[PDB]
DNA sequence: TTGATACGACTGCCGAGATTAGATAAAGTG
DNA sequence: TGACGGCTCTAATCT
DNA sequence: CACTAATAGATTAGAGCCGTCACGTATCAA
């Protein structure tokens, strides 16, 4: 309250009521385990879960009313009718055992419901609006984050991996076409050697890259030797990239599923947030890398709604000057897009008037 | 109280003074008298404490004497462990687990019979029956005492029948290497009358 | 303590450019030192304006601005300059905004930023962040993020003005963000404008922000945190660092306080290599591709030329090449099993510590992973795997910083813009990048090897030689996680830790010289205090001293030992022993005590001990608190009865509070209950102040109060504190009153002032010194934190410095391991002089008056007699009661010299040990380390014994550049034979007091040796001598073994090679020559194996030893190898036995000749053949 | 305060007053002072006054007399002390009681946390300085207590250990030693003799 | 040259203070 | 159903 | 935005617990 008086920015204050409010609910389960027949004390998130939610269910009487009218994210898949505000539809939630919050357009619990929109009409602009700024917070390389994805997908055919991901893999024939697509273009626009630098670009006075063996690098200073048009060398990286993270969603989808059957549990495990991370970061991606190639897979008509805004912009640091960061900001999922993936997971209803 | 006595002199962080410790030795050195090996223990033990600094805790010297060779469990440092327990401000063991003519630890040993007054003139029996084996540093459990009256009989019942009780609670498979509290045929009594009741259960 | 001498040390100082030595200097705190050398620096740097100087201090109040701008007036020149152009304090973020704010309160802003509306307006958000960042600091913490938010507004704040700046200055500033990149003129411009404005402004603009005109600046003051640490540049965003900053070249870094800056360079290294952590697997697989990346040409001119131009680089390539093959890095781990405990897995230069439980272990192929799980089953070694792992990745950072240097300095010679240029982090960060790594993974890699290095090529007369092996090698512990976001494979989260406070001493040194000033700067400890035989080895000349610049008068003026004992202020020293009751603290003299009030202490001081906060099973026994308090109550009743005791002063280590450990209320109604038992009519008027920081006003402002409560009060006080509260300094002196002044010493010279301040005022009648606090911290749990950081690298410290013995480091990590302190080490003298410089520093502030009372008393529990000491201090440096003192703790001695000396052997030989098995562990994948294995044995046989000179001058150790296998021991007698007991003879242990087994010629039978006729003329040929010449130095039990297995290798040979008169060739294959001793026609092995006390247990150990090495050689060769293992001497009789391996008792008896010449020729001919 | 309680019920408590405050008229209960030789009158046997004296002692070594409230003394250390995982801090003390044939009874009492007050039950406050729980009449600060264990494992004090005095004094022996010795100290006048215990002879 | 009987079975240490810069990082409405 | 045996919590009894 | 309300003890009697069934070492008899 005195921080909100302050008039500041929410996000300590959120952080610090965040880990006050995280210790009560970690009261709540040291409470409850002990009293149900279980201990060991993630407090098995597939067996004590169970034991816990049991016990819960047989011997209260009305303390089960205040724990269900307090924290209803207890025992989620058995609540039948979901009112929520758009914005927290949107903001991923705080599941109670664990202290990261899941995201609901992505959670198990959203499978085969039924979503009402009251005010449909209003789930635009919030949408949109999220939207952009998730793409404006999320950054990366775009000639690092290409590179990086073909020697983790390299590293699929030549063995390596675990198997038990590795298969799916060599099915499914396209995993070796986007490989040789990969390994083709490669040697076409040299993306295995440094760019060199000596304003946005958008997409639906110019720049041109030559390759200089002396130098060994190409150097995309105005003096047009043998332009490649570089401004083709953009859009054929972004559809590879579009491809392929397709591609690696739907691998993610099949260990997703293959992993939750395997491991029986209370709906709760692998929201395909996780699967697609951990498909990423076995094939040797960094973090930000695999939110980038994550953000532009989840896409499974006009030109906005088909490709969408891909601007680049170019940099340069100190920090490194042998070569040059081409940053790239990506915007694929538009409002209507959003709609038809949570009409994938889910189905809507208009109530908008 | 003097288990406490003892445990006072034994007292691990007791401070001790060179100089005082070096001259109660001194003058306690004639009432020794003893055979070669203690006399000599002795005079090794009052030799070491000088080499020390003027004041230190009793740990200390007790570590300069396991060092040099004075084990307690010798024949030898154990006389010398009683000796200083007996007349000395301190000593380096106590002899408590020990066993002495008049040990603060009876009653808690060996089997024996009492008589304690309750009042006057009735005289009630009673027995007790400890660990036969050296008693532990830490004990448990208490031991109980049982009553012993004459239902029938004048009262030289008990002072003729209880060598043959104490005799019938000498056994080790009534209980696991002990002695047992009641006499063996009681063992007999429990069993059978558990054979009856896994048969009858209006009795359970 | 005159100007000129520090004027002169200055110029000393700077004449040793072209090296950049060291200066320690240890006076008196009484003798102003700052002031003297702060007149002296600003009179050079007033004289020389070509000359830099960085005052660094530990506390803010230490800096004395003032003092630098009063001496800059009192001395500048005829034709000056402004003082705020010239000399600038560099503040941090915090105290800038604070100012910024302060002097916007007061209208202090000149009239160009305050009528700005732009500037007012950041300005007053600026006020707004800050009143939060106030808020944050004292409320919910996180202060990280809230930092981040100050350091934005801020810069914002900087921004409005130099746009302002630039607007007025009739500058153009080209423009999601405009580049603020004003180009060097531009800088210069704005330079030139704010030197023509009106000198109110620019002062108030210099002062504000120093880093407007760094470069003009000449003396720079501030904080040993922030110069360890970064600084904002006044135009750029980001911040450069202090110790990568060009302005430190050719500079003079004068450390007051030297030796406390110790635990804050320490306690930030800490914290930094926390803060960072990186996935081993990860970073060594990308650092791997990226080093093949270079060696395709793929990266540009630059790197790739100069990266391929040495052989280093192709020897890192097969390493990283053979090692992912050896560990099979390629996949990934995977611990499937959900730990109860994950732990840590700790690796110091001694061993492989795992936090908990078995040691971690196998490939898996079938499901094509590596478990990385706790079970028997293990193939691919991972305890040896992270040594290696690291290993490579440090000497990999090592050869990537060397390039970096180059490549920096080429493109610095390239350019013309001088002004701001490649520092050396940006080079590292840029060659890290430019292979491929990310940031995390770059300051990782880049915070291994760091700046020390050989400084390119520049040879010179000194060698810098050390055996300590935490300071090169350091500490790196790893940690495993997995989370739902990976859950293919687990994460090694890996945390270095090398650069030491010493490291970082000499990185400075390297670039500019260092002058320290402290009381105690040059004291042997290695907790408190820079490691300074480390710091000596490292130097050499380079380590010069103060005492060789001051005038003999300053010297013979801190003495105060002859007036002391002319005008007879005698002191006293009393020692406290007490047990647990009151009967004992209190005088035996008077009898007018009822043991009814006795008893009533006692009860009472039983239920405050009773009252103890209950602890994590530590298990308070009330009898240390008991003991303390009794100990406190006998200095307040020896304060109490003794009229002349005007002043006194408690020093405990605790701060009285509200528990019962120290408990204010409870020590003030004792000593009221004291003062009406045992007063009487000595203390009717005394009183008790408390001085700490639980009260709301200030230590200065109450010590002020109570001397001034004795003073003009008339009644004698006693003050009580903590050592810590009581800093260095903060002079106890109070003005003398009637009394006072009827009984008195006045030890001024004759000739002194009459009028001064110093002759009008005395010093503390008497001080209690209580218990020092924690010298070895003493935490626990062990977790993986800053606390635990600390103390396993105290622990570290004293093991290099040689003071505790591999013994007692295992039972101190058993002891982490279940969570269980062990008792401090006995025989450290680090320890012991720690806490007689605490307690010197106590007594120091006695001192600082002429006048003095007729007694001086001095009262402390007997283990602070115990734990003093004299060793390393000089006795005429210090106050006249701390000589006093240890005068009178001559009973209470421990001695070093023996023990230290043992500790430093066994140290020797486990070190020699720990050598050797990593060298056998990377004998067969580098040629360079098999050169220098074979180097250093045939060192080892060619100088049994050799003197110091004699093995310095030696080319094996003038190439090491450290002592690898070559420390010798310390032959004090110059024996040719000692006698050591092995203990635990697979670990390098031994305990050199007991006896049971003999390093000798004769013990390596040498002599039976010499007794084969022929092998005395191939010993002298191959400079192998018949005996030990007595020297100075002689072999380790550990080095021993080498010098065995040489002698018998070479005996072996000669005498099969001439009895049997065929030619074994040596194995002339790299990986098979370290491998296996000869072979013959390529179907044989020859391995003669010298080893005389032989503890015969599991000698299948050693078939199954051989015939593994024998299937290795088989499957190198493809081949049929058969081996013939030798025993050159016996004292069984012989009895070969076969199996391919081919057994002999013995070839040569005592008396050298063979054994059993019919039956062993035609067995080994049979065979053979 | 000690409870008189019989079969022929002439009373419910002693109260022991260094001055007698003006007596009340409640109804449901009969106050009335009466003399050490009408003491007889209330089945009031030499045996409260003694159950008095050690309400009043303490554990600590070296104590007085200090008023106490509490009907029964119950001694509990910090060693005696145990968590729970929800910080239940759960005490066990060691009763002291002189029964009607005047033998000593050292029971173990087990405390268990309550936050709140319990108007209905009886609530016990940890009295740290004397090392020893006492009743709660009124909320009071600090923590409550209340009689009962329901966690699984029990709760036994050693009888008594030889392994040093400290752990000497933390056995049922030990504790009853230093209760004892305070008692014969502090409350010298009050005794024509010492409290100690019944000396008997062993027979067989 | 071994089969009894009387006694050993060892726990460490014991705070205050002062200086820095450090990307991040959510989802709110009475 | 190792079993003996002290003894501890706790339900029972008793106003 | 909200609570007020306003509450057997003391002493035995028994089921069921833990925990102790002693172990490695100097040492006198036979």
């Amino acid at each position: 309250g005195m921080m909100k008086e302050n008039e500041f920015d929410l996000k300590n204050a959120w952080t610090m009521l965040s880990r006050a409010e995280y210790q009560v609910r970690r009261a709540m389960i040291t409470i409850l385990a002990d009293k149900a027949h279980v201990k060991l004390k993630f407090k098995l998130d597939s067996i004590s879960k169970g034991k816990i939610r049991e016990f819960v269910s047989k011997q209260p009487k009305a303390d089960s009313k205040w724990l269900n009218e307090t924290y209803p994210t207890f025992d989620l898949e058995k609540k039948q009718i979901i009112i929520l505000t758009t914005a927290k539809f949107i903001k991923s939630y705080t599941p109670f055992f664990e202290k990261r919050s899941k995201a609901f357009r992505y959670s198990p619990i959203l499978k085969d419901a039924l979503v009402v929109l009251d005010e449909f009409d209003s789930t635009k602009k919030q949408i949109l609006e999220s939207a952009i700024d998730e793409a404006l917070k999320i950054q990366a390389d775009l000639n690092s984050l290409f590179v990086d994805l073909s020697k983790g997908l390299n590293k699929v055919n030549e063995g390596q991996l675990p198997a038990k991901l590795g298969k799916s893999f060599t099915f499914r024939d396209a995993f070796k076409e986007i490989l040789n697509d990969a390994e083709q273009l490669t040697a076409e626009f040299k993306l295995d050697f440094l760019y060199k630098m000596e304003g946005f670009v958008m997409r639906v006075k110019p720049w041109n890259a030559y390759f200089d063996e002396e130098l060994r690098q190409v150097v995309l200073g105005r003096q047009p030797r043998n332009d490649l048009n570089f401004q083709r060398m953009l859009p054929r990286i972004s559809v590879f990239l579009k491809g392929a993270t397709k591609f690696i969603l739907n691998r993610a989808r099949e260990y997703q599923v293959s992993e939750n059957q395997k491991l029986s549990s209370l709906d709760d495990a692998m929201t395909i947030e996780d699967a697609c991370f951990s498909i990423y970061a076995a094939l040797g991606l960094s973090k930000s890398q695999a939110k980038i190639l994550f953000s532009l897979g989840h896409d499974f008509g006009r030109r906005f709604q088909q490709r969408g805004l891909s601007l680049f912009q170019f940099t340069n640091d100190p920090q490194h000057d042998l070569q040059t960061k081409i940053n790239a900001c990506f915007f694929n999922e538009t409002p209507e897009r959003y709609l038809l993936n949570l009409l994938s997971k889910a189905n809507v209803l208009g109530l908008s008037a | 109280k003097q288990i406490r006595k003892q445990l006072e002199l034994n007292r691990p962080d007791k401070t001790l003074w060179r100089d005082k410790v070096v001259e109660e030795l001194g003058e306690l050195r004639p009432m020794v008298s003893g055979d070669s090996d203690y006399v000599a223990a002795y005079e090794q033990l009052q030799a070491l404490v000088t080499g020390m600094r003027p004041s230190f805790p009793l740990k200390d010297l007790d570590e300069a004497a396991r060092k040099a060779g004075l084990n307690p469990k010798r024949r030898d440092m154990r006389q010398v462990n009683q000796f200083l327990t007996e007349n000395a401000t301190f000593t380096l063991k106590t002899t408590l687990q020990r066993e002495l003519p008049d040990s603060p630890l009876a009653g808690m040993k060996w089997i024996g019979l009492t008589r304690i007054e309750e009042g006057e003139g009735h005289f009630n029996t009673f027995y007790f029956v400890g660990s036969d084996k050296s008693l532990k540093p830490v004990v448990n459990r208490a031991v109980t005492l049982r009553r012993l009256l004459p239902l029938a009989g004048d009262a030289g019942i008990i002072d003729e029948l209880f060598p043959k009780l104490a005799a019938m609670m000498s056994v080790e498979f009534v209980r696991s290497g002990q002695y047992t509290v009641v006499p063996y045929p009681v063992k007999y009594l429990r069993e059978y009358w558990y054979s009856i009741l896994r048969q009858h259960p209006e009795y359970r | 303590m005159q100007v000129s001498d520090f004027s002169g040390m200055i110029k000393k100082l700077q004449s040793q450019s072209p090296e950049h030595a060291l200066m320690l200097l240890n006076a008196p705190t009484g003798t102003g030192k700052s002031y003297t050398i702060i007149r002296a620096l600003c009179r050079y740097a007033i004289k020389h304006e070509n000359f830099r100087a960085f005052f660094v201090t530990d506390q803010k109040k230490n800096l004395k601005e003032q003092d630098f701008e009063v001496a800059w007036r009192e001395e500048s020149g005829a034709v000056h300059k402004a003082f705020s152009e010239r000399v600038a304090v560099v503040r941090s973020l915090e105290d800038t905004v604070n100012k910024l704010i302060n002097d916007w309160d007061r209208q202090q802003i000149p009239d160009l930023y305050r009528s700005s509306p732009i500037f007012k307006k950041s300005l007053e958000n600026l006020g707004n962040a800050f009143k939060s960042f106030g808020m944050m600091k004292e409320n919910e913490f996180d202060l990280k993020n809230a930092w981040t938010m100050l350091s934005r507004a801020e810069y914002q704040v900087r921004r409005a003005m130099i746009t302002i700046l630039a607007d007025k200055a009739h500058v153009k500033l080209k423009n999601g963000a405009s580049a603020f990149k004003l180009d060097s003129i531009s800088k210069g411009k704005i330079r030139e404008f704010v030197s023509k404005q009106p000198k109110a402004d620019s002062k108030w603009l210099n002062e504000t922000y120093p880093t407007f005109d760094l470069e003009k600046k000449q003396i720079i003051i501030l904080t040993t945190a922030k110069f360890i640490k970064s600084y904002t540049p006044f135009f750029e965003k980001r911040s450069k660092a202090f110790r990568y900053s060009p302005i430190l070249k050719d500079a003079l870094v004068v450390l007051d306080e030297f030796d406390s800056t110790k635990k804050q360079i320490l306690e930030s290294a800490i914290d930094e290599a926390l803060k960072i952590q990186a996935d081993l697997n990860s970073l060594f697989v990308d650092l791997s591709k990226g080093l093949n990346k270079v060696n395709e040409g793929q990266l540009p001119a630059k790197l790739g030329k100069s990266f391929t131009f040495r052989d280093a680089f192709k020897e890192i390539l097969n390493d990283a090449e053979q090692l992912t093959a050896e560990f099979k890095l390629d996949f990934l781990y995977k611990m499937e099993e959900q730990g109860r405990d994950s732990g840590f897995v700790m690796r110091v230069p001694q061993t492989n510590w795992v936090s908990v439980g078995k040691p971690w272990n196998y490939f898996d192929e079938e499901l094509r992973q590596v478990v990385l799980g706790r079970q028997p089953r293990n193939d691919l070694n991972f305890q040896r795997m992270l040594p290696r792992i690291s290993v490579f990745l440090k000497g990999a950072t090592k050869f990537i910083l060397n390039r970096a240097r180059e490549y920096q300095v080429s493109e610095n010679q390239k350019l013309s813009s001088l002004d701001d240029a490649m520092t050396i982090e940006d080079a590292c960060f840029s060659i890290y990048a430019a292979l491929g790594l990310s940031k995390s993974q770059a300051k990782i890699l880049f915070s291994l090897g760091h700046d020390f290095s050989s400084p390119t090529k520049v040879k010179t007369t000194y060698h810098a030689h050390s055996g300590r092996r935490f300071q090169q090698r350091g500490l790196s512990l790893f940690q495993f996680t997995n989370d739902p976001q990976h859950d293919l494979q687990t994460k090694i989260n890996a945390c270095f830790f090398n650069e030491t406070p010493e490291r970082y001493l000499l990185n400075l040194l390297s670039k500019a010289n260092v002058l320290g000033l402290s009381a105690t700067a040059t004291l042997p400890t290695v907790l408190d205090n820079y490691d300074l035989g480390y710091l000596r080895e490292m130097l050499g000349p380079r380590l010069l001293d103060g005492v060789h610049y001051l005038s003999d008068t300053t010297i013979k003026e801190f003495d105060f030992e002859s007036r002391y004992a002319k005008q007879k202020i005698e002191v006293k020293v009393e020692t406290g022993i007490v047990d647990r009751f009151f009967s004992e603290i209190l005088p035996k003299n008077n009898q007018k005590i009822d043991n009814k009030k006795i008893w009533e202490l006692d009860a009472e001081l039983a239920k405050l001990v009773n009252c103890i906060p209950a602890s994590e099973q530590s298990r308070i026994d009330k009898k240390y608190f008991a003991r303390r308090y009794l100990n406190l109550f006998n200095s307040f009743v020896i304060f109490l009865t003794d009229p002349s005791m005007t002043s006194f002063l408690g020093l405990q280590s605790l701060l009285p509070g509200a528990d019962g450990r120290m408990d204010e209320n409870y020590i003030k109604e004792t000593f009221t209950t004291l003062k009406d038992l045992v007063g009487g009519q000595d203390g009717v008027n005394t009183e008790l102040r408390i001085v700490s920081s639980r009260n709301q006003e200030g230590i200065q402002e109450q010590l002020s109060e109570a001397l001034n409560l004795v003073s003009q009060g008339g009644k004698r006080v006693y003050i009580l504190s903590a050592y810590q509260t009581i800093g260095i300094g903060q002079n106890l002196q109070h003005e003398m009153n009637e009394f006072e002044r009827e009984q008195a010493a006045n030890i001024a010279p004759k000739g002194v002032s009459k009028s001064d301040r110093r002759q009008h005022t005395i010093d503390l009648a008497g001080m209690y010194l209580g218990e020092v606090t924690h010298i070895l911290s003493s935490n626990l749990p062990f977790r993986m934190d800053a606390a635990g950081l600390r103390s396993i690298i105290e622990q570290e410290y004293l093991f290099d410095a040689n003071e505790i013995n591999i013994k007692y480091l295992n039972k101190y990590l058993k002891g982490l391991q279940h969570q269980r302190l062990e008792r401090h080490p006995e025989y450290a003298r680090s320890l012991y002089v720690s806490y007689s410089r605490t307690i010197i520093q106590a007594l120091g502030r006695m001192n600082r008056s002429f006048n003095k009372m007729p007694l001086i008393r001095l009262v402390m529990p007997v283990n602070v007699l115990q734990m003093v000491t004299d060793s390393g201090i000089d006795v005429e440096k210090t106050s006249q009661e701390y000589r006093c003192l240890l005068t009178a703790a001559k009973d209470w001695e421990r001695d070093f010299e023996k023990p230290s000396a043992e500790i430093a052997k066994q140290n020797a030989t486990f070190n020699t040990f720990r050598d050797y098995r990593f060298v056998l562990a990377y004998l067969q994948t580098s040629k360079s380390w098999a050169q220098i294995y074979h180097d250093t044995r045939w060192f080892y046989v060619r100088h049994p014994t050799v003197s110091d000179k004699d093995l310095k001058s030696s080319q094996v150790f003038q190439q090491r550049d450290d002592e690898f296998g070559l420390q010798y021991l310390l032959n004090e007698h110059l024996d040719v034979s000692y006698e050591v007991k092995p203990i635990n003879h697979d670990n390098g242990q031994f305990d050199f007091s007991g006896t049971g087994m003999e390093v000798s010629a004769e013990a390596a039978g040498l002599v039976a040796m010499c007794r084969y006729p022929g092998l005395k003329e191939a010993f002298e040929s191959l400079d192998i001598p018949t005996k030990w010449e007595p020297n100075e130095r002689i072999l380790n039990p550990a080095q021993f073994y080498n010098y065995r297995g040489l002698l018998g290798e070479v005996s072996g040979q000669f005498i099969f090679q001439n009895e049997w008169s065929l030619k074994l060739a040596d194995f002339g294959k790299p990986e098979n020559y370290e491998l296996f001793d000869f072979h013959w026609e390529g179907k044989v092995v020859i391995d003669f194996k010298n080893w005389r006390d032989a503890p015969d247990v599991d000698t299948k150990a050693e078939r199954q030893k051989v015939e593994a090495k024998l299937a290795k050689l088989q499957a190198n060769t493809q081949r049929e190898w058969r081996v013939i293992i030798i025993n050159i001497l016996a004292s069984n009789q012989t009895r070969p036995v076969m199996t391919k391996i081919l057994e002999i008792s013995g070839l040569i008896d005592h008396q050298g000749k063979f054994l059993l010449t019919p039956e062993q020729k035609l067995n080994v001919w049979r065979f053979l053949n | 305060v000690t409870s008189i309680r019989g079969r022929y019920k002439k009373g419910d408590y002693l109260m022991m007053f260094r001055q007698l405050p003006a007596i009340p008229t409640i109804a449901g209960l009969e106050l009335h002072e009466i003399l050490l030789e009408d003491m007889g009158e209330f089945k009031i046997y030499p045996n409260h006054l003694l159950q008095l004296l050690l309400n009043q002692q303490s554990a600590n070594e070296k104590s007085l007399l200090e008023p106490c409230k509490t009907p029964e003394l119950l001694i509990s250390g910090e060693e005696w002390y145990r968590e729970f995982r929800d910080m239940r801090q759960q005490y066990y003390a060691l009763k002291l009681k002189v029964n009607w044939q005047q033998d000593l009874e050292m029971s173990v009492q087990t405390f268990t946390q309550v936050t709140e007050f319990q108007w209905d039950k009886q609530i016990y406050q940890f009295d740290e300085k004397r090392g020893r729980f006492q009743l709660c009449y009124q909320p009071s600060p600090g923590i409550y207590f209340v009689q009962g264990n329901h966690s699984a494992n029990r709760n036994y004090i050693d009888f008594l250990s030889l392994q040093n005095k400290s752990s000497f004094y933390k056995s049922k022996v030990g504790v009853v030693q230093l209760v004892l010795d305070n008692l014969n100290l502090n409350a010298e006048k009050y005794l024509l003799r010492p409290v100690t215990f019944h000396k008997s002879l062993v027979e067989h």
